[PDB]
C-alpha cells in the first residue's frame, strides 16, 4: 500500500500496522429489579 | 518503543552515552511492558491522558 | 438535577461521596459534597484526606448550601470560615429551628432575600392541595395503667405501640391501596417500624439498611405496582423525592420539632397530578389522646398553620368496624404484646499465635 | 523462694554449659542467661545456675497465653525442639557476625 501511494496509485488497503484491535428479608422473591425506569 | 519519554524512567535510561549499557537499562525497563499503551498519563500532571502511537 | 436542566457537560462535574472520591481535572468544575464530608475534623480518610486538600487546595467562587437550617450547628459552622468563597448562597424550606441560632444566619451567610407562600402555588396548580388530618386514638384501658407508674423514657414506648393504632392503619392502608393512592408511613422509633413492617409485610428503611437495597427499594415503589406502600423514618424525614406519592401517614415523632412536621409532609406535596381536578392530598396524624402527645402534636403543628394548612379533627373512622380483620383485637393478644413491650426495659514463635 | 508461674508450661528445656568453656572466654550464666531473656522478650522463664555449682545448667519454660491451644498439645514438644535449636545456632552472645576464631600475637 506505501508504494502504490508514492508513486500516485491511491492503495485500496493500509499496512496492518495501522488496524488498532480495539436487612429487610420478609420480602425476598417480591421486589422485582427495576434498575432502569 | 513500547516505552517512550514520557516515562522519567525511560527518560534517564536514553540519558546513557555508551551504547552497551543504555540498551541494558532500555531493554530491562521494556522486557517487563506487556501492552503498547495507545494512550499515556500526561507529564504535567497525571490527570488527563496524552495520545501516544501505539496499538493496544 | 444538574446534569438534567442546565448544559454542564459530565466531564466538568465531579461527585464527592463515600462511594467514589475522584475530583474533576478541568480548569473549572463542581463539587457536591455533603456538611459530613466538609465539616468533619477529626477522622478523615485516606482516601477522603486527598479530597479535602484538594477543596482546600482551590479558591472556590460559589459555595451552595443545600439545607441552610443545619448550618448555625455547633461545628458546622466551621466550614464556612475555613472554606474560602466570594459568595455564599442558603437552600432550605424550613428556616425555623428548636434553639434561638436561627437569627445567627444574618452574619453567618447574610439576610434572607425572598419567602414564597404555600397556599398561594396551591391554588395556582403548582402544589397539590392537602386534606389535613388529626385522628384521636384513645389509649386502651390495660396499657394506660402502665402509663400512669411508667417513667417517662419508657413512657413513649407505651402509649405508640397501643392496639387501637394497629387497627386503625391497618384498616386506612386497607381502604386508601383500593384508593389508587401511594401511602407513606412515617415512624421515627424503628423497633415500632420493624414491628409494623413485619406484622403487615411491607418493606420498612431506617439507618442500617444499605444504600443499594434501600435504592432497589425505592425503584419498585416508584414503578412497581406491587410494593403501593412504604415504611419511611427519619432518613427519609426529608430531601428524597416521591413524585407518585399521594397520602402520608405518621406514627411516632420526634418531640415538638415543628420543622420535621413540613418537611415529612414535602414527601406528598410534589405528587405527580397535582392539577387534576379536584386533586386534594390526604395526610394522617394518628396520636394517642390523654397522652404527652398532645403536647408534642400541639406543638409540632403550630408552624402549618401558620402558613395556611388546617388540620380535620377525626374522632371516628367510618367503617372501621366491617373491615373483616384487625390486629390486636382480643384481649389475649393484647396482653401478650404488653408483656412483649414492657420487657423492653520472637519472629519464629509467631507459629504458636 | 528469693521471689506468672500458674500458665508456665509443664515441658521443660534444660541446657548444660561445660565450665572450662565459660572459663575459657570470660562468660558468666547471668549475662547469657539475659542474652536467651532478650532473644524472646517475655514468652518463656529461665533459670541459670552461679558459677559456684558444680555442674551448669540453664532451665527454660515456655510460658502459654491466656487462650487455650487443643492443637498444640501434640506439636509442644515439637516447638521447644525448634527453638532449642534456634537458641543454639542464632544466639549471638557476644562478638561481630563472621567472626570464627580470634588468636593473639605479638
Ligand atoms: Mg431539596
Ligand atoms: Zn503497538
Amino acid at each position: 500500500p506505501r508504494k502504490l501511494q508514492d508513486l500516485g496509485l491511491k492503495p485500496a488497503s493500509v499496512d496492518p500496522a495501522t488496524i488498532k484491535r480495539q436487612t429487610n428479608t420478609h420480602m425476598t422473591g417480591i421486589l422485582k429489579d427495576y434498575s432502569h425506569r | 518503543l513500547l516505552l517512550d519519554e514520557h516515562n522519567e524512567l525511560m527518560r534517564q535510561a536514553l540519558a546513557i552515552k555508551d551504547s552497551k549499557k543504555r540498551f541494558a537499562a532500555i531493554w530491562t525497563l521494556c522486557k517487563t511492558k506487556m501492552v503498547c499503551e495507545t494512550d499515556v498519563p500526561s507529564e504535567d500532571d497525571p490527570t488527563q491522558l496524552v495520545s501516544r502511537g501505539g496499538c493496544g | 438535577q444538574f446534569l438534567q436542566w442546565c448544559t454542564l457537560q459530565p466531564e466538568n462535574c465531579a461527585v464527592f461521596t463515600s462511594d467514589n472520591k475522584e475530583m474533576f481535572q478541568t480548569e473549572s468544575g463542581l463539587v457536591v459534597s455533603t456538611y459530613s464530608m466538609v465539616a468533619n475534623t477529626r477522622n478523615r480518610s485516606h482516601d477522603s484526606q486527598k479530597v479535602m486538600d484538594f477543596l482546600t487546595g482551590r479558591e472556590w467562587g460559589f459555595i451552595i448550601l443545600d439545607e441552610v437550617h443545619v448550618v448555625p450547628a455547633a461545628m458546622f459552622r466551621r466550614v464556612v470560615s475555613t472554606i474560602a468563597a466570594h459568595a455564599k448562597l442558603g437552600l432550605t424550606a424550613t428556616l425555623v429551628r428548636e434553639d434561638d441560632k436561627i437569627g445567627d444566619l444574618n452574619f453567618l451567610i447574610g439576610p434572607k432575600l425572598y419567602e414564597a407562600n404555600w397556599m398561594e402555588l396551591s391554588q395556582k396548580g403548582h402544589i397539590a392541595n392537602v386534606q389535613c388530618a388529626e385522628v384521636w386514638c384513645p389509649m386502651t384501658a390495660e396499657f394506660y395503667q402502665e402509663y400512669l407508674r411508667e417513667t417517662a423514657r419508657k413512657r413513649m414506648l407505651l402509649y405508640i405501640m397501643n392496639p387501637t393504632k394497629f387497627q386503625a392503619c391497618q384498616f386506612l392502608i386497607q381502604y386508601h391501596e383500593r384508593r389508587g393512592d401511594k401511602i407513606i408511613v412515617f415512624s421515627d422509633n424503628v423497633y415500632a417500624l420493624q414491628e409494623y413492617a413485619l406484622k403487615m409485610g411491607k418493606p420498612f428503611i431506617y439507618g442500617s439498611t444499605p444504600q443499594q437495597e434501600r435504592m432497589n427499594i425505592l425503584q419498585n415503589f416508584q414503578y412497581n405496582d406491587q410494593i403501593n406502600t412504604i415504611f419511611l423514618s427519619k432518613v427519609g424525614d426529608t430531601s428524597i423525592d416521591l413524585p407518585e406519592a399521594t397520602c402520608l401517614i405518621q406514627i411516632s415523632s420526634h418531640y415538638g420539632s415543628r420543622r420535621q412536621e413540613a418537611q415529612r409532609l414535602g414527601r406528598i406535596l410534589r405528587a405527580k397530578r397535582r392539577n387534576d381536578e379536584g386533586f386534594n392530598a390526604f395526610f394522617y396524624s394518628l396520636v394517642s389522646k390523654d397522652t404527652q402527645e398532645m403536647y408534642y402534636s400541639t406543638k409540632r403543628q403550630a408552624f402549618l398553620v401558620d402558613q395556611g394548612y388546617a388540620f380535620k379533627v377525626i374522632t371516628h373512622l367510618h367503617g372501621m368496624e366491617n373491615i373483616p380483620n384487625l390486629a390486636y383485637a382480643s384481649p389475649r393478644e393484647r396482653r401478650e404484646l404488653l408483656q412483649e413491650v414492657l420487657l423492653k426495659n520472637h519472629p519464629l514463635i509467631r507459629k504458636m499465635y | 523462694s528469693l521471689l506468672s508461674f500458674d500458665q508456665q508450661s509443664p515441658w521443660l528445656l534444660r541446657l548444660e554449659l561445660d565450665r572450662a568453656a565459660m572459663n575459657d572466654k570470660d562468660l558468666t550464666m547471668g549475662q547469657v542467661g539475659e542474652r536467651i531473656k532478650q532473644t524472646f522478650k517475655n514468652d518463656l522463664f529461665v533459670i541459670w545456675s552461679e558459677d559456684n555449682d558444680e555442674k551448669l545448667i540453664i532451665r527454660c519454660r515456655v510460658v502459654r497465653p491466656k487462650s487455650l491451644d487443643a492443637e498444640t498439645e501434640a506439636e509442644e514438644d515439637h516447638m521447644l525442639k525448634k527453638i532449642e535449636n534456634t537458641m543454639l545456632e542464632n544466639i549471638t552472645l557476644r562478638g561481630v557476625e563472621n567472626i570464627e576464631r580470634v588468636v593473639m600475637m605479638k
